[PDB]
Formats: C-alpha cells, structure tokens, sequence
C-alpha cells in the first residue's frame, strides 16, 4: 500500500514499488499562483503536460567515500527541455516540482540515503571569508557534491536536517524517494536563473557496503516541475 | 496599548497557540 | 491537523497489550516522525498536564530586544583625525548578523516576517573628568542603498523625509518601530541566489532583507575635551509570523557576509566532530558512581 | 510627463525632451531605447512619475508610455515600440525585442 | 520607415510621455537625491536680520 | 469622478482583441492623459492588488518634520562683541526655503493650507570643559512686522501678549503648534506678483505667506564662561490641504527670495541638461552583460 | 466631434475645426463669487458682454530658434478694452478666462506647441541672485519671451509642465488650444495690478520645420475673461 | 488623543483617501 | 469604422488605422481542435499567449523591379520565439495565423499590394522537369521572391489569385492588410517542418511610383499563430 505507487504526469510516467509513502514538503501540495497573491499582472503561460512531467538527470555513482550530491531548482532544470525554454524566454517563474530520487542494490547491500529537498539552501564555503562565487553554486543539471555534508556545506547540520521535507532510501526497506515540493519563496513569482527555492540534497548518512559482487549502484534522480507558470515573455536570454 | 496610528507599532503579539506540528512530524500522504 | 495548544498534551491511562495486527515500531524512511505514544509503549496512567507552551511561542521565543549594532566613536575635535574614523558621527546598515546570539535565533528558520523596535542605548565616557556631558544624538533612518551624510554638520541631517529620532543620553533610549519593511512578504534570512541580472553580484545577500540605515550622529558641536560614545542598538522582532525551520547553526559563523564555516579545532562544535567526544559509545559521560 | 530620451551630449535644453526620427535606408533598425527604472537618473527622472517616486525607495504598478509624433501630416510611417522584461541585455534588433 | 514627400521636413520629432497607472504605488519615504544644498541659500541669513 | 482609494487598482484578465472600430492610441494633444488599460495593451490576468496607498497622501507626504532654521550663537558676555552677532539671542523670520528638502516638498503645489507644528531643539558646547548647563530658553513668536526684542534683556521679552515658550536644555524639545494663519484660505507657495501698491515692491513674496518671528534669547544670564548654544527649529506641516501641483525644482536653489536658478556646471540638473548624459539615444546606460 | 468647436461670448465669437477637445482647468468652469466665499461687500459689478468676450492679443512669429513666448493675466488684459476700464476704475478684480491659442500651417510644416497656463508663474532670473523687477514681470499685452523654456523660466521643468492645464498644438493635428481658466487665487478676488493668477505659456517644445516654401507661421492669443466680477469702485489708476 | 481646546493643535489627519486624479489627468470636457 | 483596427494578442499589440476591413479566410475564424476531430490522443499544449502573438519577420524592400515576396506558414515562423520552441520539441503542430502586412508611404505615392495567403502553395520551377528541391521551397523567416508572380510561380496565374483568401494594399487607400487564416489541411495536425498549409504572397500588381523624394518604402509582416495546439512533446530536434 505504502510500496506501491505511481506517478504520471504529461507523457511521463514512473512506477516505483519499493518506496516509502510520498512526502509533501510541509503538508503543502503544488498549486498555481492564485489572484489574491499574484503581482506580475501579464497572463502567465501554463505549459502543462509540455513542462509539468518527469525531467531524469544524470545518474550520480554511488560509492564508498562518497560524501553526497545536491543539485538546485530550477538550477538543474534551467536548460531541459520545454521547461528549460520557458525558463529561458520567460523572466519570472513559479513552480512547485515532483521529485523522485531512485537507487536501488541487492538485499545483500546496506546503505542509507538521506534525501531531502532543503529550501534556500545557501551554501557557506570552508575555511574562508570568501562567500561561494557563481559556479560554485549554479552548476545547473550536473549538481554539486557536498563538500562536508556533516554540516550540510552551511556551517549546520546534517542531523538536523530532518525539519526539512525528506525521505530516506534505506536500501533494506525501499529504492525511491518521492518528495512533493510547493512553491516556496518569499515573492509570488521568481527569476528562475539566479534564485534556487530548493535544494535536493542526496546523502550517504550510511555507507554503501556489501560482501557480494560489486556493482555501479546509481542514484537517479527524475524531477517533474509542478504547476509551472511563467511571466514576462521576451526573447531566449 | 496602542496610540500610535500605525497596527505595527503596537506591542508583540504573544497569543497565537494555534499549532500544526504535522506538517512537519507527517509531512506523508498515506 | 491544525489545533490550538495552550498547555502539553494529558496522558491517558493505559493497559496491557497483546495483540496480533496493527503496531512502537515505525517507518522512518518516509520522512515522518514516529507517532508512538506512551499509551502505546509502556502502562501508562492518567496525567492532568497542566505545563503551559507559551515561552516557546515563536512570538516570544523571538521578541527579545537583541544587541545588533555596538559602534564606539571619539566625540572630538576632527580636524587631524584619519579618514576612516567616524567623525562624530556613524552610519550602519541594519543586518542581523553581526551579533550570534539573534543571528542562531533568526536563522532557525528561512522566512521571517517581522517589524523592527529598534531600542538606541547611548554611553559616553570622558577620554582627567569633569563630567559627562547630557548630547543630544541624531538618528537617522535611511533606506538600502539612499544617501546618508558624510560629515557631521551634513545638509543630509536636515530630515526632510528622512525619518531622524533626536535623544538625549540622560533620556531613556530612544525607541522606534521599523515596520516590515520588505517588498517581499517575509524576509529571507537565507538567500539562495544572486539578487542581480549578471553573475558577479553577492551570494546569500538579498537587499530586499535589508532593513535599512541608522546613520547616527551627535548633535551636539564638539567640547573642548574628548568623549567616547558608544552606540548600543537594540532589535526586537515583532508580529513575527516565521517559516520553514533550519538545522541551528553548530559552526562558528565566520562572517556577516555569508554562511562560511570553519568549526572549532575540536569537539565540540567542530567541523569532523559537533559534540565533545567520549571515549567509546559504551561510556556514560556522567555516569553516577556509588 | 515629458522623457529626457534625448539625454546626450550635443542636445541642449528642449532638444532633450524630443527624439528625432529620419529615413533610413536599412530595415528593421533601432531609433532610440529607454532605460526604465524610475529610481534612478535617466529619461524617467525629470517626470512626474519620477521625482515623486525618488522621495520613496519602494515601487509597484504599471507605467504607460505614450510617445506623440510631431512631423507633418504628410509624414508616415510605423514603428514598434517594445517592452523587454528583465533578465539579459537590451535587444538591439527588431526581431529580438517584438518577443 | 519614416516616409515624408520633398516638402515636408525630412527629419520628424517624437515626444515621449511617461505616467503611472492607478495600480501604482509608492514605499518608504526618503529624502530626494535630486534636490541638495551644501551652503545656505542666498538671503537665508536676512531672515535673522 | 471623485472617489475614495485605499488600494491600488486590481487588474482584470483580459482576452484577445480584434476589433474594427474603438481603439493604446490616445490624443496628447488634448492635454489628457492616455487613459489606456493594461486589460486593452496585453492580455492581463486578475491580481488582487492589496498594495496601501496611504504613504503618498499629501498629509503623510508633507507631515514630516523638517529642519527649517539652525542658528547657533555665542552664549557670553557681549559687552565687547561685534554689531552684528547675536547676543545671546536672535530672531528669525519664519520661511520654508531655506533648507532645500522641505522647500522643494513645499514647491511642489501651488497653493497650501497647514498649521505649522514647530519643534525647538537647542544643543549646547563649550567654548577646557566644566560641564553643560542646563539654560533655559525663551522662544517668542512674533508677528510678521511687528516689534521684535533689540538685546537679550529687552522689555519686550515680557510677553504681555506674544506668546512665548520657555524651556529647558535637558527637557525634550519645545514643541508648539502654531496655526494655519494666513488673511487667504492658502498660503501662496508661489505667488506671481508684488504684494505693494507700489512698483518698486519685492517680487515672488506675499507677506501673507510669512508665518511669523521666532524671537529666540537665552534668559540666562551669562556665564563666567562662553558657550556656543545652536537651536535647530523644526516644522512639520499638518492638517494639510494643497493644491495645483507643480513641476518639482530641477535645478539648485540660489536663493530664498526667489526662485533664480543658474544650474549645475555639468548634467545632472544643469541649465541645459537636467538629466545625466548617456552616449547616444540608443546606449543603455546599464546594460545587464551576459 | 472633438475637432468642431464654437466659441461664443458676448459680440465676439471663434470657430475652431482643428481643434483637440477643450482644457477645463483642474475639471474647474469658471463661475461668479458665491455669497458663502465673498469677503468684499460691495455689490460688484458684473460687466457681463462688455468684459466677457474674445481679447485677441498682438500675434507672435514662431521661428526657427524660437524659445518660447509667455503672457500674464489679468496683466496681459488690463489695458484692453471694457475690460481694461473696469479693471483700472475698481480695486478688485475676480475672472475666469477661456485662453485660445490660434497656430495653423501646411500639412508639410512639423512642429509642436505645448499651450500650458501656469497658476502663479513666479519667475526666477538666471545666473543671479537679485529677483526679477517689475518691468521683467509685468509686460502687458504684449508679453515676454521664455529665457531658458526647459526649466519654465522657474528652476524646474518643461518636462513636467503637464501636471498644469495645458493643451498641445501639434501641426499634424490640429491649430489650435483651448484652455478654460477658472479663478485660481488663495483669496477671492484681488488687485489685478499687482498680482498675476495665470501665466499662458507657449512653447516650441518641437521647432516650426518644413521644406516648402516658408511663410511667417503666427501665434495668435485671443483670451476671453469669463464670469468678471469688480468691486471697489473709484477713480482710473 | 488631544486635550488642547483648539481644533488646529490636533495631530496629522492621515485619513483623506478621497482621490480625484481626472482633475489633472482628464481635463478635457467631451 | 473599416480603416480603425485594435489586434492585440498576447503581449503583442498592433494599432493600424489605415486598414481595409479585415479578410477572415474562407469567413472561417480559428479554433482548437475540437475532440470529434481529434486524431492524437496525448493531452495536446496549448501555449495561449507564449506563441498566440504578433511576430514580426524581417521587412523587404519594396523596390521598382520587385516581383514579389512570399513565406510560408508555419517555416517562417518555425525558429522564433516559443512558438518555434514549441515546434522543435513536438512532432504536431496545428494553428490559425493573423497575418498583418504593414506598408505605407506618402500620398504622392502610388502602388497596389497583393497581399495573398495561399494554402497548399505548391511551388513549380521554370522551364526545367526537375521539381523544386528542400532549399527552394523552404526559406524559413527570410522568405522567397517570386520568380514569375503573374503566374504564381506555379504555372497558374495572378489575375485569378483573389479566389484565395486575400486583401490589398492600395497605397491611396490603406497601408495595412489584414488576414485571419484558420487551420487548412486534409490532416487534423502535421508536422510542421515538411509541410506549409499556408503561403503569405505579396505581389507588387501595380509598381511603387511617385515623383516625390525616394525613400525606402517597406513591407513589414506581422504573423499571429492562433489557437495552438502541439503534440507529440520529445527532445528538440
Ligand atoms: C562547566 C562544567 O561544569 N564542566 C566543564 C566541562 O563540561 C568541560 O568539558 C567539556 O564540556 C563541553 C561542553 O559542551 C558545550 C556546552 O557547554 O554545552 C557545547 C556547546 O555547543 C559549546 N559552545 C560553543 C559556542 O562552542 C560549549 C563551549 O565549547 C564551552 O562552553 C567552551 O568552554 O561547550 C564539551 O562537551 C567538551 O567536549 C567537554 O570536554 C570541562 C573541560 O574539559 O570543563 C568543565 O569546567
Ligand atoms: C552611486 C553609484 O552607485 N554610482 C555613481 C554614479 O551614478 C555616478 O554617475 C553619475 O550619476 C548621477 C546620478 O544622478 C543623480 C542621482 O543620484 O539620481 C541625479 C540627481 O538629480 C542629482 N542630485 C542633485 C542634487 O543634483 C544627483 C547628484 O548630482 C549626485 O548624487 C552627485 O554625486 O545625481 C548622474 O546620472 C551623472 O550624470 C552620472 O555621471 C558616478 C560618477 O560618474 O559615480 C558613481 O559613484
């Protein structure tokens, strides 16, 4: 009941089967800026199925010293297709996104996935004053790897991070994470290039191990915007 | 009290015990 | 499901259990927290709980008036002096940082929508003595990026829109409401992006999360002798709706400028290691002896 | 109110406050743009909607520009005068700022 | 393209107008960066004569 | 049609237009504004717009309290001092334009009806420092052209009718509210003409328009010591009612008789070049680069 | 519809058919001094006919470097006819006035005229610190010439001179302005020898330009005093 | 709050909402 | 009544004012495709105002040799703005067009425009066996330039080309020309970049002429997709 679970959206579709109960990120479902909240007052274009559907990154290798991967919305979604396009030709936008992290091994494997999807994830670099430049944190649909996800790369915690919107991929029970994030921003709308609402942050809290045959053990992760509004047509930036 | 004109003026407003742990305790849809 | 708490949950009393079909063992995996009660675990009674949750109101958890600014300047003669020293006059943009107490406090959560008392405490000190002189102090609350004066006797400090308080140090502190101020509908404490169309602008720093200016002046023309004048700011948040609640910083904040970190160069607090140590996970560290 | 659009060097006074248009000899070509923060100096700042909103610091709502042709009655001709929102450079040809 | 016939002057002039709309709004009070004074003004001092 | 506006206006959706026959086409040359909707420009949705309008009411717009007067004068013995110092005390002929702040605020309509809420500060230094002494003023208002005090212990400083405020250094500011006074229901902001019969009058300055005299001594008598006491005297217009506005002043003030201009040397706000130079019409002066 | 115009008062009358839909100032139409406003007590005299009708002033020839051209009232009237009289035989003096501009040419002549009546045009002097004398003010019928038109003559603005009643003459579409003056004065009536309530501005705002063959292109005032009332009657100034 | 027995002695009255923009923004008669 | 038109579609808006009481081909408006014609089963995107709105092509050069011009729809439009993005991410496509050919010039001027949208403009080549190749035929934003356009380029004839939906640019008369073309094809949706259901032609029948001083006269078109619908979503191509 719980493992079961299927998620279509547009032409996109995932069925996961070994997963644990979806989250929505603060009991908070996706929704379209309503008028009482609205301020960019142009009609917004609502792609639907063309942006409201699974977007797969590149798998992440999942292995022994591995310290974890984030990558940032829209960030990682910014250049993809029609969603990518719309971010491009559009100066404000609104989603809430779908995310659906995937690994799985063999019951002989152990391992832990913390998946959380942290919001204004602004990250603090180590051991300077310099605070993190452009490319440190726009690294778009490749993501970043945790630097010293034990302070999750902010100077806090990773065992706090639990008050975020998160699910775990113990590789005993489950293989998927499924985290249902809202719009979450202090502006009704945003521009999509140099602000991220979430982080989607993957962390080995235990390691990957096993005594059988090794194999590459992924981590994929398909992101599926939610609601998508964009304002302020013009041309491709 | 209040005789300012402005509502932010006024004093802290200690009187809001609605809680709603469970979007945070059991943020799942099940 | 939403409900209004004024004191802690009663615990009811609870039997012996021995059944076969629904569950203290939980599944963490989805993200949520164990709903395990205490009926449920062990034989419980009935407990009347009376404890009130007011004091962890995030309304008072936060309105405590916190030092944000604390600016020592001469009260002098400037005519020789160096042109990096405030000339009888400071400015200071209003940030929450600078001070780690109500910076720990404020960044527990990622959005917070509040309104500012601004508390202005004033000491001066003679630089012999013959007394401490009542001056009258200018403050003058400029916006994000507006002009602020640059000497004392300034035509800036004329206020003609400019909202200045005049105070006095024999007075009690002068006390101001900053309203909230953002043109967003709550401030970002933590900002993940640039807040400019090109790519060099600052990371984490949303001047939408800034207050604004308290260029602080004396009045007052110069005494013959010196004075020390040391300006104490005080920030209670107010109407504070706050969302979205964060790890507690356990590194020492490095900066004001960013979330850079550093740890300690041992437990605790440190960056390999958060809690002081203890010699193995079999050890009780205060382990009463009898 | 009247836009200083002509805000350049070599135009004194009231020649500022008017934009001339010629013929041109190439299509699709840029006459003159606008830049739009009503905040700051530029052809928006000696406007009614400028000066008052640079005695505050916040701002929304929508602007309307409305630009009077002054040749003669026998002068025709069309333009297309384009809003860009915010996000990259100014375009500087027709067919990026008709988007 | 700006097409005028021999006569008419072969350079036109636009005028450009701005105003706000009725959804327009104004915050946070400040002094004016385009007014200024380093000096009293002339006669400033013969209204303490 | 006058109405009552507490909001910004709401945006209604709109649709697509392709109509033969009522127009974003408008007519200046009426002197109207274009009265074109968004709803008729681009295809618009509905937003609720909550945004207040009350901070550019006229009332809030000009009640604030603005610098109007800053006087400082040698508080000493005068027995040996020069005919034109201010012997423990001085006059000052009540106007609006002397700081630029308020009189370009004031300037920006025709005719304005206010009373005129006057603060008072006074600081005190010394001329070796042995404390500030806590003197007591005297501020007495005086009508425009009539008897103001010749020395500091005039007999006109009885007051048997002016009235007068007195008050103390270590007291908050002397504070009064002086009426809206003027023989005409507005006080003329600019006024085309002489106010005298005959042709050799002054010109721009209805004395109607003048508030008064504030006649300000030191009723100390003085110290063995000089000290230098400056009052800054401040105005905040209320209950305000303006009208017929006005281009705002684009280049500096020359003086407050009148309303001469000579520009600055170079754009900005130069006689021939109000707004800062750029290139060319079609240079953007801050052009995002990517 | 809104070019037709027909302007009738007393024996004196105006047809205008390139006209751009008459200015009422501040939505204000002139009207007599109510009993409730009325400070002199004298019964007035309201000459009606005599005073209310079309005063057409000497015509200026727009030029190439023209700056602008400028007219006071009730100054620019004070002298002129029935109105003239009753203005120098009484102390006060209350009037509306309908100011119309008159400026045709080719449908190949370029040019705009910004037609602005500016209440209390207090003028400044350049480039110094003395006030301008009475003979700089008061011109009379014939009026005084723009000095520097991009700031008014004042320190502030051409550019925002359309917060005042104004119309435009723009040679495209019509040749002619049509403002309607109500009374404007901090008191109800006034000395009309002294003081100024109105200042009818007209400016090049863009120059007189053609290419066929030149002719002097006149500006033509003709203004109408409308609802004249005088009190304190005496012999002539 | 005013215990002053002039009316002019009272405080600001930030309470005009009344607008009539067309005065200056539509003063045209047809 | 006929010669005033307001189009605004999107953020796009186009006053013309010397119009010709506007063509709708075939008196058929556009419309989505309704579900009785469907043939597609995927939840189509329609973009509403991202692609519903004016773009305006390169102008030509209205010459005294000019034969004529023509683009065809939808090539013309196929790289431009979101309505290209959408084309290059889904295999179908269906709109309506509202084409707006904009030239005018003085009224000393004299030429007539053919201003004619086309379906199915099946192009010949001349005086060869050898059928027109990818490159004639499909232009894109720039266009073509009819070879014979007394015959339309296709051994028919331009005397009988006004059975199509079409209007005129009589430069006496009118400087715009207006066409509102709905859906034209045996198919429900196509492919949009191997066939062109519509041909905009624009044929000089009458030559620009005048004696006055020569400028450049343009022809600028303006082309609306209407009521887009795009199915089959994949990668760009
Ligand atoms: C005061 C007392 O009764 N005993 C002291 C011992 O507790 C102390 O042993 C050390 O105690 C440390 C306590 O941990 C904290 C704390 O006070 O809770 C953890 C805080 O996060 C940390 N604060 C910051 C800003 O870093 C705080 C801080 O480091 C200390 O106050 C600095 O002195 O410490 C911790 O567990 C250590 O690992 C443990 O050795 C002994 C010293 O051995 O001194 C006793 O006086
Ligand atoms: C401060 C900053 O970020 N950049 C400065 C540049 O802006 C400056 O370039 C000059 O900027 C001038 C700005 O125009 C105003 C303004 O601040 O809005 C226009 C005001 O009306 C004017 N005020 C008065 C009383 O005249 C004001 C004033 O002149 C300045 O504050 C004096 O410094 O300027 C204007 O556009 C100039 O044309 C432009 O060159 C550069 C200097 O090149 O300095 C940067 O620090």
């Amino acid at each position: 009941s719980d493992r079961v679970l299927q998620l279509k959206l547009g032409n996109s579709a995932i069925v996961t089967q070994e997963a644990a109960n979806y989250c929505c990120a603060y009991g908070e479902w996706p929704n379209y800026l309503p008028d009482h909240e609205a301020v960019a007052i142009d009609k917004p274009t609502q792609p639907e199925t063309a942006t409201d559907r699974f977007y797969t990154l590149k798998s992440v290798k999942w292995e022994a010293g591995s310290t974890g991967w984030w990558w940032k919305l829209p960030d990682a979604l910014n250049n993809i297709g029609m969603f990518g396009q719309n971010v491009q030709h559009h100066y404000l936008y609104r989603s809430g996104f779908l995310i659906h992290v995937q690994c799985n091994a063999t019951r002989f494997h152990q391992g832990a996935l913390l998946v959380v999807a942290i919001p204004e994830h602004q990250r603090g670099a180590h051991n300077t004053n310099t605070s993190p430049g452009f490319d440190d944190i726009m690294k778009g649909e490749e993501g970043g790897t945790f630097n010293h996800p034990y302070v999750l790369d902010d100077g806090t915690s990773l065992a706090c991070a639990t008050i975020f919107p998160h699910q775990w991929i113990n590789l005993r029970t489950n293989n998927s994470a499924t985290i249902v994030l809202p719009w979450m921003n202090a502006a009704p709308m945003d521009f999509p290039l140099r602000h991220n609402q979430w982080t989607l942050a993957i962390i080995p809290v235990v390691p990957l191990g096993t005594r059988t045959m090794s194999s590459m053990v992924p981590i994929t992760v398909s992101i599926a915007p939610m609601c998508c509004e964009f304002n302020g047509l013009r041309h491709a930036i | 009290i209040n005789f300012y004109k402005d509502s932010y003026a006024a004093s802290a407003s200690k009187q809001d015990f609605s809680q709603d742990p469970s979007k945070f305790t059991e943020p799942v849809v099940e | 499901i939403e409900s209004i708490i004024k004191t802690a949950t009663d615990t009811v009393k609870s039997e012996i259990n021995a059944e076969l079909g629904v569950v203290s063992l939980n599944a963490v995996e989805t993200g949520a927290t164990s709903n395990t009660e205490p009926e449920e675990a062990i034989q419980t009674r009935t407990v009347i709980n009376q404890h009130g949750v007011s004091e962890t109101l995030v309304e008072n958890f936060l309105s405590r008036a916190a030092l944000v600014s604390k600016r020592s300047f001469e009260y002098k003669d400037h005519t020789s002096s160096a042109a990096q020293t405030d000339k009888n006059f400071f400015k200071w943009t209003i940030n929450t940082r600078s001070f780690v107490q109500l910076r720990r406090k404020l960044e527990l959560f990622t959005y917070l929508r509040f309104d500012a008392e601004i508390t202005i405490l004033t000491t001066v000190a003679v630089n012999t003595y013959m007394g401490l002189p009542n001056l009258t102090l200018q403050a003058m609350f400029v916006p994000t990026g507006a002009l602020t004066p640059e000497k004392q006797d300034s035509f800036h400090w004329q206020s003609g829109s400019n909202a200045s308080v005049f105070f006095k140090i024999s007075d009690p502190p002068a006390r101001m409401t900053i309203p909230f101020m953002c043109i967003n509908s709550a401030y970002s404490v933590f900002y993940d992006g640039f807040a400019g169309f090109e790519k060099s602008g600052l990371y984490g720093i949303n001047p939408a999360d800034t207050i604004g200016n308290l260029c602080v002046r004396i009045v007052n023309e110069h005494q013959p002798v010196g004075f020390t004048v040391t300006v104490r700011v005080y920030m209670k948040p107010k109407h504070i709706k706050a969302w979205a609640p964060r790890p507690p910083r356990t590194l020492p904040y490095m900066s004001i400028a960013n979330a850079n970190y550093k740890g300690k160069k041992r437990a605790p607090n440190a960056l390999n290691a958060i809690i002081g140590n203890r010699d193995s996970v079999k050890t009780m560290p205060h382990n009463i002896v009898t | 109110s009247m836009m200083e659009i002509n805000n350049t060097e070599s135009a004194v006074g009231m020649e500022r406050l008017k934009v001339d248009i010629s013929a041109l000899t190439d299509v699709d070509q840029l006459l003159f743009n606008i830049p739009l923060d009503i905040q700051l100096d530029g052809p928006l700042r000696n406007t009614l909607v400028g000066n008052i909103s640079r005695y505050y610091t916040h701002w929304s709502g929508s602007l309307e520009m409305t630009f009077m042709f002054c040749g003669s009655f026998m002068a025709t001709g069309k333009l297309i005068l384009c809003y860009t929102p915010p996000g990259g450079s100014c375009p500087t040809t027709r067919e990026t700022a008709m988007l | 393209n700006l097409i005028v016939p021999s006569e008419s002057s072969d350079t036109c002039s636009l005028i450009g107008f701005i105003a706000a709309k009725d959804d327009f709004s104004l915050r946070l009070m400040r002094d004016s960066p385009d007014i200024g004074q380093i000096d009293h003004l002339h006669a400033a001092e013969a209204a303490y004569q």
